[PDB]
């Protein structure tokens, strides 16, 4: 299987530099180029450049020439994208992709880099307990409230990814304070609330927040 | 250099419908035109390369055609999982992308399932009270939530967001959070989320009495 695994989300102050990594599965570096593509949140896609891990040769898009450096470490099968002199408009999800020179056929999961001078804050995680007020025809809704964090993103899984059916993880809301909040909910059988364990796994990589919250009736 | 223009900006269509999306280049790019599918929050996925070559594992209902400047992506039988934004990309010169076409699915009316969550003991101890109202799996997306505290309409103390369309049942869900101080929360009895939606003939109230 082909997989490209990128480094975590980061906050960076204006004028600084960010370096995103991209760990490729075996065989990739010996047969393919690696491209970097960015996507401003709520916007479209923009190619930054490519590296051929074989020869170490690079090609950069005109608009990033001088600001971007793409490197490859063949010993670890890891590619890197460094973007210097960061400005507010460099806030985007950065993707690495396997590049045949004719298409991008596999893409990393993406890395959200937020360029901001504001303080990083980890969320509090509160349970949304199942009760008589969250039942409907034999089903029960439960969840987690992930409150007061900056910047994006928070990711939520349930039971370490083993619970996906009926999960809704909502887009973040921006509070008046500049902090974000989000909810993640799941609907389950009401019958088994006494025997099953439900844990929301909340990650906020910019603040090293990693919280596993058990949600009980 | 080469600019890509996609049409339309969005399409809404029923399951089984034929969907046609077009991509135009500012100059001739031969057949070096790729199509990607992107789900909200996820990485783009290659569907078609070299204008008309179907990527491995991609359903056959996807097809591409064109050469030169005018290109089309066709979904022959739209499925709920086809909800996504679709991007074209030229690779004749330095790669550039179209601005995307959002494809959404039309389906039958579904009323929301409405739930309410009082503040957790953990949060109350910290000095804040967030009350969450959940509207599950409704269609269409237009839904109205009003918060009432002791029958008094609230304003300025709530935030809400809606999900992207569901990839299996084509519905939407909505979460609304009412936030007040612990002190304010304990001055009132009844916390009510009142929901208006096409699938409901009258507003539906979901409420609890504090305690």
């Amino acid at each position: 299987q082909v997989q490209l695994v990128q480094s975590g989300a980061e906050v960076k102050k204006p004028g600084s530099s960010v370096k995103v990594s991209c760990k490729a599965s075996g065989g990739t570096f010996s047969s393919y180029a690696i491209s970097w593509v960015r996507q401003a949140p709520g916007q479209g896609l923009e190619w930054m450049g490519s590296i051929i891990p074989w020869f170490g040769t690079t090609n950069y898009a005109q608009k990033f020439q001088g600001r971007v450096t793409i490197t490859a470490d063949e010993s670890t099968s890891t590619a890197y994208m460094e973007l210097s002199s960061l400005r507010s408009e460099d806030t985007a999800v950065y993707y690495c992709a396997r590049d045949s020179e004719y298409y991008f056929d596999h893409w990393g999961q993406g890395t959200l880099v937020t360029v901001s001078s504001a303080s990083t804050k980890g969320p509090s995680v509160f349970p949304l307990a199942p009760s008589s007020k969250s039942t409907s025809g034999g089903t029960a809704a439960l969840g987690c409230l992930v409150k007061d964090y900056f910047p994006e993103p928070v990711t939520v899984s349930w039971n370490s990814g083993a619970l996906t059916s009926g999960v809704h993880t909502f887009p973040a809301v921006l509070q008046s304070s500049g902090l974000y909040s989000l909810s993640s909910v799941v609907t389950v059988p009401s019958s088994s609330l006494g025997t099953q364990t439900y844990i929301c796994n909340v990650n906020h990589k910019p603040s090293n927040t990693k919280v596993d919250k058990k949600v009980e009736p | 250099d080469i600019q890509m223009t996609q049409s339309p900006s969005s399409v809404s269509a029923s399951v089984g419908d034929r969907v046609t999306i077009t991509c135009r280049a500012s100059q001739g790019i031969s057949n070096w035109l790729n199509w990607y599918q992107q789900k909200p929050g996820k990485a783009p996925k290659l569907l078609i390369y070299a204008a008309s070559s179907l990527q491995s594992g991609v359903p056959s209902r996807f097809s591409g055609s064109g050469s030169g400047t005018d290109f089309t992506l066709t979904i022959s039988s739209l499925q709920p999982e086809d909800f996504a934004t679709y991007y074209c990309q030229q690779y004749s010169d330095d790669p550039t992308f179209g601005q995307g076409t959002k494809v959404e699915i039309k389906r039958t009316v579904a009323a929301p399932s409405v739930f309410i969550f009082p503040p957790s003991d953990e949060q109350l101890k910290s000095g804040t009270a967030s009350v969450v109202c959940l509207l599950n799996n409704f269609y269409p997306r237009e839904a109205k939530v009003q918060w009432k505290v002791d029958n008094a309409l609230q304003s300025g103390n709530s935030q809400e967001s809606v999900t992207e369309q569901d990839s299996k049942d084509s519905t939407y869900s909505l979460s609304s959070t009412l936030t007040l101080s612990k002190a304010d929360y304990e001055k009132h009895k009844v916390y009510a989320c009142e929901v208006t939606h096409q699938g409901l003939s009258s507003p539906v109230t979901k409420s609890f009495n504090r305690g």
